[PDB]
RNA sequence: GGAAACUCAAAGAGUGCUAUCGGAGUGCGCGAGAGCAUUUCCG
């Protein structure tokens, strides 16, 4: 998300499969990276060595608590937060009801 | 004669340092600082389910 | 017979290069721009 | 059988043998 | 690091090799050791074609004694385990790995080329392709190596194609020393008498003239004029009549130094017109 | 007694190992040819290797080597660790460091020879602990770049401690520095001990015999008007005058 | 009486020549190594850690943009870095991305 | 893993260097997905 | 696909096979442009795996005219000829970054497996080969750079000028 | 032969079953690559032996030990 | 107060240094293998 885009209406991935280009309704056509922390630059191999392995180690150990509520939480924009926040709490009235 | 360990590892205990790894584990070792919770009678049992 | 072993092949010098051999012995052992110092 | 004689020639070269080094050091040292 | 990745793969066959009872535990560490020193100072920062010729050393040696104590503990040749071709296996890499990360030592280039022209009943020619070609791609220049494997492609396979193909490709490569013409004119009338001889051979179980030797000494005439010529001026073509007749005339004389040697080790070939 | 002695004392007594790689450096820089900038980059098979050259030479003007060129110069010598054998065996090898020594006493005006000895200089650790017979072997050419490079080399045994001020100085020592050398005779006794194994070994030469000659009379000089000193000094010059006059070379 | 012990020996540990790079020796035992998944895990919880200070996922914009808001973004398939943009007011564009 | 014994069971060996060797810590990481670095993916064609 | 480069330097031609790729839609990031620069990461990307020197004083001049007016030549044909391989059809056709559109279709019309290109993908692998210069040789030569580009620039601007030597 | 010093101490699902005989695969062939780690370790260890009855291994002092035992260790 | 740095220690900057079953045959792929795999010569 950013401040500068609104309602994004086309999302392609590219053919490298790391960059996701973005098209707002402002009139931008934005890019990202789809692994937010990978970069682009050939690495050395001890560099490519401990990328791979820490990055083992946190899909083997997602379920750890701690682990998990750092990794799972964004600045998410106070829209979209409050809005899917009265979203959840009808779905769990709607169910409460079912 | 049988006292000692003959075959060290040199990536935690070495006695052969230098100024440099030895700086180096310091910082790793102070990185890799386990928390103070995490000592229990077993050491193997912080990846199971809660009882 | 003799006459295909009597003619001459190709000179090459690279299995010379592969086994030759050596003897030597070792032998013991301001810029343009500065002024000058008043 | 007993080590062929170029075999342990080969093993003094390989295993790096002082042994003989250490033999003829001590028997002949002192001489002339 | 990958020091300790190298060791970790020659590990099997030091353990097929205590297994079998041809090496025991002490001295297969006290080689694993050795190994160790010479791995490191192999994979050091600036190490040295010293280095690698007597790592190279210490495996051609370690594999006669373990080819001896196989024929004196065991009393059979060929083991048929992983002990066997694991030596030449890695002798094999640390050519490669020599040639890789120092390719300016034709000594080393050529004790890796006799070295697999020797293993070349257990690993046949196209490791002997693969290496020669791209020792003629990081060596252009050097008519020695053109030379040399093209008298290993006459005298090993006698493929006469591919020996007029690498010697008409060195001769496009440096069409200015006369050493490539003058062994190229000798090769051409080495096959010309193996196939009249084949005549022969079939006249005795009971055309092709020295036009192709004429037509590369012609070429070799005219163009080593020109590159002599282009030799010396260097940069700037020297306008003045005389000195162009009189370096004319050096080239004259050269050229023609040249073509009595052509005659010379022509008339010491001759059996032909 | 003192803590700081007691570890001083182990500190001379395991000079001659590297326990860290600044160590291993400082006691292998120290090298007879070479300056440190390229010293400290030399394997061992190098020196050796040119040192076996140099041993041939030196064999081929001097029929005494081979028997040095077949033990101590051998191609296991390379591997052979100092300090990880026993104490017989160091003792062995230390009387064979000894007579190689005085053996080539006589040698030093000659590349060949400091090539050859560079190498146990730079393998055997013999510019540390066997530190004394280099330096009343090859005391004698002491108006010498090999004799400067051989002290600054070196760390001076407390019998020598008046050269101590020619370490890192491009002077050479001179001959009333070397006179006060000679001078006390805690280490003439030591000279002399040197000078008769050299006569029963039969290696005694006209330079050294010289050097010798010409220090003894300037100590006796020194203590021309000194009569306790000089009754004292009578049974060690008297003793070896004997002892030097039981030789059958014209020169000693 | 045979006896031994263990013998550094000071040159299969340290070099002999300085530039040459020191042995690391090594014993692979659970003995040596005591805090198998403790470390593991701290290792774990530094990888995400790390990954949510390296979570820096823009990477550009292209051009100027377009004029009112893109509505359709065509990616290309054989070549990597071209891409086309049809926007509002029938404008279309094909950039290349490099 | 749908219970604890095939958790501990999954988790039961750890793949740091300092308990594992250097080719079976090389072959226990890697993606599931390596891709080429800087090139096309084209979609699979095969039979 | 780039797969192969070539670079003309004034002791002789040198042909790269490109070992991996560099990052196309990023090719303009501080962490991609810097990898340019600095050494330990542009022999991961590049190595050397051909270099012919011409060795004629005046055949270099000859090989500098015809770049410098767009037209191949006879080391360049052959040192081609040599190192690029028959991509059979297949697979594809070989491709080759060399430096200039000018050059392209010149090469085009004698090879016609390979196909020349120069985006500036090629652009900064050219500059990063002739940034690093001699490192990337590791030793393939007798004779430095730059006094053979002395004596070479001498003779092309008086072969341009035409300059009376009278 | 060395495994119990590197040893670490029936379904439905058909994908679960054989992502569990891949782990515990993986299990064992870490297991055997990491206890076939010793015969690249450096050195061996140090013993002395009765080789005999009446040597006991307890009649042995300093003095002995020190004798016959390296210089940098009797240092 | 000047400092010999050659006693050593803790640190700070600048510079340079590396890569990721065996030959054929045999069903074989478009002068041709980069592989699928053996009872065929086998080793």
């Amino acid at each position: 998300h950013t401040k500068r885009m609104q309602h994004v209406f086309q999302v392609k991935y590219s053919m490298d499969s790391k960059y996701i280009i973005s098209g707002s309704d402002d009139g931008n056509v934005r890019l990202w990276r789809s692994k937010a922390w990978e970069r682009s630059n050939v690495k050395t191999t001890r560099e490519k060595n401990k990328l791979e392995y820490d990055e083992k180690l946190k899909e083997r150990f997602r379920h750890m608590p701690e682990i998990k509520r750092i990794s799972r939480h964004r600045h998410v924009p106070q829209v979209i937060k409050k809005a899917q926040e009265i979203k959840n709490i009808e779905l769990s009235s709607i169910k409460r009801r079912e | 004669p049988g006292a000692g360990e003959a075959n060290y590892d040199a990536l935690e205990l070495n006695p052969f340092e230098t100024k440099k790894q030895r700086q180096e584990q310091e910082v790793r070792t102070l990185l890799n600082k386990l928390p103070a919770d995490t000592i229990t009678l077993d050491p193997n049992s912080i990846g199971s389910v809660d009882k | 017979e003799t006459n295909l072993k009597k003619l001459p092949k190709l000179e090459t010098g690279f299995d010379a290069l592969a086994n030759k051999k050596k003897k030597k012995n070792v032998l013991p052992s301001n810029d343009w721009f500065t002024l000058p110092k008043p | 059988p007993p080590p062929d004689e170029e075999e342990q020639l080969l093993a003094k070269f390989v295993f790096g043998d002082t042994t003989d080094l250490q033999e003829n050091l001590a028997k002949f040292n002192a001489d002339f | 690091s990958k020091t300790r990745y190298y060791l970790e793969q020659c590990i099997p066959e030091m353990d097929d090799l205590v297994e079998k009872g041809l090496f025991t535990k002490n001295e297969v560490s006290l080689i694993m050791k050795k190994r160790t020193d010479f791995e490191h100072r192999l994979n050091s920062r600036g190490s040295s074609i010293n280095d690698y010729i007597k790592y190279i050393n210490y495996e051609s040696n370690v594999n006669k004694l373990r080819a001896k104590r196989c024929k004196r503990i065991l009393q059979v040749k060929k083991t048929n385990s992983l002990s066997d071709w694991s030596i030449q296996q890695r002798i094999g890499f640390i050519y490669q790995r020599g040639t890789n990360k120092f390719p300016q030592d034709l000594k080393f280039w050529a004790m890796y080329l006799n070295y697999m022209k020797a293993r070349g009943n257990q690993t046949s020619y196209k490791k002997i392709h693969n290496i020669y070609n791209q020792l003629l791609k990081l060596h252009p220049t050097n008519v020695d190596i053109w030379i040399s494997c093209a008298k290993y492609e006459y005298e090993v396979h006698a493929n006469f194609k591919s020996c007029r193909n690498i010697f008409q490709n060195g001769l496009r490569f440096n069409p200015d020393v006369p050493k490539l013409w003058y062994e190229y004119v000798k090769f051409e009338l080495n096959f010309i008498t193996k196939l009249i001889n084949r005549r022969k051979v079939m006249g005795l179980i009971n055309a092709l003239r020295g036009d192709i030797a004429l037509t590369i000494f012609d070429v070799c005439m005219k163009t080593l004029g020109k590159h002599y010529i282009n030799k010396h001026k260097g940069y700037y073509a020297i306008s003045d009549s005389k000195m162009n007749i009189e370096l004319n005339k050096e080239t004259l004389n050269y050229l023609f130094s040249e073509s009595l040697r052509y005659i010379k080790l022509f008339d010491e070939f001759l059996d032909l017109e | 007694s003192s803590l700081s002695d007691q570890l001083a004392q182990v500190a001379s007594n395991n000079a001659t190992v590297a326990l860290d790689r600044k160590r291993r450096q400082k006691l292998h820089s120290a090298s007879l040819i070479y300056n440190s900038k390229t010293a400290a980059t030399q394997d061992y098979d190098f020196i050796f290797e040119n040192a076996s050259k140099a041993l041939e030479e030196l064999s081929q003007i001097e029929p005494k080597f081979a028997i040095f060129s077949r033990t101590l110069f051998s191609e296991s010598s390379i591997s052979l660790d100092r300090n990880v054998q026993t104490k017989e065996e160091i003792k062995d090898l230390d009387n064979a460091i000894n007579a190689y020594l005085l053996l080539a006493s006589s040698k030093w005006y000659l590349a060949p020879t400091l090539h050859a000895t560079e190498w146990l200089v730079r393998r055997f650790q013999i510019h540390v602990k066997n530190t004394e017979m280099l330096l009343l072997s090859t005391l004698n050419y002491y108006q010498t770049p090999v004799f400067k490079r051989i002290l600054s080399i070196i760390k001076l045994p407390p019998l020598f401690n008046c050269l101590s001020n020619f370490v890192r100085s491009e002077k050479p020592p001179t001959a009333l520095t070397m006179i006060k050398l000679f001078n006390d005779m805690d280490f003439l006794k030591l000279y002399t001990s040197y000078l008769d194994q050299c006569i029963k070994h039969n290696a005694t030469y006209t330079n050294q015999l010289l050097f010798t000659t010409c220090c003894f009379i300037n100590v006796v000089a020194f203590n021309s008007n000194n009569d306790e000193k000089l009754n004292q000094l009578v049974p060690i010059l008297l003793e070896i005058s004997a002892k030097l006059l039981a030789s059958k070379s014209k020169d000693c | 009486m045979k006896i031994k012990t263990i013998k550094r020996s000071a040159d299969d540990y340290v070099p002999v020549k300085s530039t040459q790079e020191s042995q690391m020796p090594r014993n692979l035992n659970p003995e040596l190594h005591p805090f198998e998944r403790a470390r593991e895990y701290t290792k774990a919880l530094n990888a995400t850690k790390l990954e949510r200070m390296f979570a820096k996922p823009f990477v550009g914009q292209l051009g100027y943009g377009h004029r009112d808001g893109v509505y359709a973004i065509a990616k290309n398939y054989g070549s990597l870095n071209k891409l086309a943009t049809g926007s509002a007011d029938g404008v279309i564009k094909y950039w290349n991305m490099s | 893993f749908e219970n604890r014994e095939q958790y501990e069971r999954s988790l039961r060996m750890p793949i740091g260097q300092e308990w594992t060797s250097r080719a079976s810590h090389q072959e226990l990481i890697k993606p599931r997905i390596m891709t080429k670095p800087g090139q096309v993916i084209d979609p699979l064609k095969a039979p | 696909p780039i797969e192969y480069l070539l670079f003309e330097e004034p002791t002789g031609y040198a042909v790269f096979k490109v070992k991996l790729q560099q990052d196309d839609i990023g090719s303009r990031l501080k962490e991609v442009q810097e990898q340019i620069n600095d050494f330990g990461a542009f022999t991961k990307l590049i190595e050397l795996v051909s270099f012919a020197p011409f060795k004629g004083a005046a055949e270099a001049l000859e090989n500098a005219n015809d770049i410098s007016e767009g037209l191949v030549s006879e080391s360049l044909k052959a040192i081609l000829d040599l190192n690029l391989p028959k991509a059979s059809s297949k697979k594809k056709n070989i491709t080759l970054a060399i430096s200039d559109k000018n050059l392209g279709p010149s090469i085009k019309e004698e090879f016609p497996y390979v196909d020349c290109i120069s985006n500036e993908l090629a652009q900064d692998l050219i500059r990063g080969v002739r940034l690093h210069g001699e490192k990337l040789f590791k030793g393939l030569q007798s004779g430095d750079l730059e006094r053979a580009q002395l004596g070479l620039g001498h003779a092309y601007s008086r072969a341009k000028v035409k300059f009376s030597v009278q | 032969e060395n495994q119990n010093k590197f040893e670490r101490s029936q379904t439905k699902d058909k994908k679960l079953r054989a992502g569990l005989k891949k782990i515990d695969e993986q299990y064992k062939k870490a297991v055997s690559s990491a206890a076939a780690t010793d015969y690249l370790l450096p050195e061996s260890n140090g013993y002395l032996e009765p080789e005999n009855e009446l040597e006991k291994t307890f009649k042995v002092q300093q003095s002995e030990i020190k004798s016959s035992v390296d210089v940098s260790t009797a240092n």
